């Protein structure tokens, strides 16, 4: 029934489409970019001179 | 569909799974075409980081067809034996 | 105009944010706007209401 | 249920190809389907093979 | 890759789908688009989910 419910109101299931798109732009313009997921082991350097 | 086909009619073991096969051929062609073409630059990819692709592409799409010529085959093959074996279960 | 070449300019406080500003809180509240447009749309099953 | 016509009609000649290619397959598949469930054994020994 | 990849489990769907409700609407006579899709929404609810 709960999808005949969307059948009878085209408006309802279009505007969730709407909802789902624009969340996926907002989503997809803050998500940074990666090669790869990063692994490796998260690394400290300490440098001397002498 | 098969069990729907054997829930709507008293259809033998046979004629449910050849018809329900028969039903569900359309569908599952246009599926396995759709995402063969989908997958076909994939494999076929040129330029950065080529190697990857074609290696993930070549894969896909090997299966996908073995899938699409035998699986389809056999499934309703599956179901009749399983079907033939619940029989033997009742008596 | 007045200072030379070696004199480089700086910011600090609200006049450094104002100029460091991205605008995106213009386009969050469009967006709003916008899912306002959408809700009022589903609840009335019109596109003009 | 916004976007179809009932009844599609008046198809182009090469779909009607298609389809008919599609109707021969169908065909085929039943004719396929049919000796793979005449005869198990074998297709059974076969999956073990594979 | 997995979305290039899940653009073909997309489709999927939504073609079994607008399939059956083809195969609803042209075998059967005096049936309403709306009628059609509710009635292969039915038969086809439990497939989907599964």
């Amino acid at each position: 029934m709960f999808s005949k419910f969307f059948i009878e109101r085209p408006i309802f299931a279009s505007v969730v489409a709407i909802i789902i798109s624009i969340a996926g732009i907002i989503g997809l313009a803050n998500l940074p970019v990666e090669q790869y997921p990063s692994l490796t082991p998260p690394t400290v350097q300490v440098s001397a001179t002498y | 569909f098969a069990m729907e086909e054997r829930l709507k009619k008293g259809k033998s073991i046979f004629e449910a799974a050849i018809n329900a096969a028969k039903l569900r051929f359309r569908p599952i062609i246009m599926t396995s075409l759709a995402f063969t073409f989908g997958v076909l630059p994939m494999i076929f990819a040129t330029g950065a980081g080529s190697a990857s692709r074609h290696s993930l592409g070549t894969g896909l799409i090997g299966g996908m067809i073995a899938a699409s010529t035998l699986a389809i085959f056999f499934v309703p093959l599956f179901f009749y034996l399983l079907e033939n074996f619940n029989e033997w279960l009742d008596k | 105009q007045s200072l030379g070449d070696e004199y480089s300019i700086a910011w600090s406080g609200s006049a450094y944010q104002e100029v460091s500003s991205k605008g995106a809180g213009a386009y969050a509240f469009v967006l709003g706007m916008i899912f306002v447009f959408l809700i009022l749309a589903a609840q009335y099953e019109r596109w003009l209401m | 249920a916004l976007f179809l016509t009932r009844n599609e009609s008046k198809p182009f000649y090469f779909i009607q190809k298609f389809n008919d290619f599609f109707d021969w397959s169908t065909s085929v598949f039943s004719s396929g389907v049919a000796y793979i469930l005449k005869r198990t054994i074998r297709f059974v020994l076969v999956f073990c093979i594979m | 890759f997995a979305l290039v990849l899940a653009i073909g489990i997309v489709v999927d769907d939504a073609i079994i789908v607008v399939e059956n409700i083809d195969r609803i609407l042209h075998e059967d006579s005096n049936i309403s688009v709306k009628d059609a899709a509710i009635k292969a929404m039915n038969e086809v609810s439990s497939p989907v989910i599964s």
